[PDB]
């Protein structure tokens, strides 16, 4: 059965100390497997963006890793999913201390 | 030098009948072994007679002895060590 994507649960707010590593991961479902997009500031995040951002997608999980976090990394990140049957989105506000 | 927290096993959502035991399960790695804390609605949870946090090495659980409709919602697992932090949220759905 064709089913639109669903983001399972995502924290509303997360924090990290400047200079450290942040990992936020998130499960999802959808048939067919959805296309995953992470963005901040309305711009898609690409793997090895700034030499520090990494994205690991599987068929039911996405993991965003930010290495050596900088102050300017802070902001409202959106995870979006799409497939032929619909879309979903959820936000997480990433705070850099401090 | 160490390495930041990560999930070997991610906490998947649980769907449980009111009155049944429910457990969110994950496995968290990292060096040093991360301290894992669960919160709900932005508030850190306290162990009790009906809510426990079975921890066995990397194995971590949030255990509800007998789920009630009021237990439904999103729970956040936050793991921390010297190198960084990892976050994972999971939903409990409680059916009549």
């Amino acid at each position: 059965p064709g089913i639109p994507p669903k983001i399972e649960a995502l924290p509303s707010d997360i924090s990290i100390d400047e200079g450290k590593v942040l990992t936020v991961a998130c499960a999802f479902t959808g048939e067919p497997t959805p296309e995953v997009t992470w963005s901040c500031g309305g711009r898609k995040i690409h793997s090895q963006e700034q030499g520090r951002f990494h994205i690991e997608n599987t068929d039911d999980l996405t993991t965003l890793i930010i290495m050596d976090v900088q102050k300017q990394d802070g902001g409202l990140y959106t995870l979006s999913l799409g497939n032929e049957f619909g879309s979903d989105s959820a936000t997480v506000n990433i705070h850099i201390r401090s | 030098q160490g390495s930041p927290p990560c999930f070997l096993r991610f906490p998947r959502p649980v769907r449980v009948v009111s009155g049944a035991e429910a457990e969110l399960k994950c496995v968290v790695l990292g060096e040093p072994p991360p301290v894992v804390v669960w919160e709900k609605g932005g508030q850190q949870l306290a162990a009790s007679e009906r809510l426990s946090f079975p921890a066995d090495g990397a194995e971590h659980g949030l255990l509800l002895t007998a789920a009630l409709p009021t237990d439904a919602g999103v729970y956040v697992c936050r793991a921390r060590n010297a190198a960084g932090e990892a976050y994972a949220a999971a939903a409990v759905t409680v059916l009549e």
